[PDB]
């Protein structure tokens, strides 16, 4: 129920210019490194069709 | 009489085009290639 603040982008521009809802930040670390990380775990939810 | 009939300056690749640029009728008629651009086509801008 708590989120890193820089999870989702807080706006959207260059490749998110002119998207509509909210949009997740890729710049913040993934599980595909050297080890995951539990305290960004709120970023790896998948899109689904 | 060879001696006259010089060379000097004379390029025939640098000569200048006959036909400086289009005519006025041709200006006239706002229906080609630059004319879909300056006219037709909007222009928002780039933003990325």
């Amino acid at each position: 129920a708590k989120k890193d603040p820089n999870t989702i982008m807080s706006a959207n521009s260059s490749y998110a210019n002119g998207a509509n809802g909210s949009v997740t930040n890729l710049e913040i670390p993934a599980a595909f490194g050297y080890t995951p990380d539990f305290r960004y775990y709120h970023a790896a939810a998948d899109y689904t069709r | 009489m060879l001696d006259r009939a010089s060379q000097t300056g004379i390029d025939l690749n640098a000569q200048p085009a006959f036909l400086s640029d289009r005519e006025a009728d041709v200006a006239a008629r706002t229906d080609g290639y630059i004319d879909q651009l300056v006219s037709s086509l909007s222009k928002p801008g780039v933003a990325i």
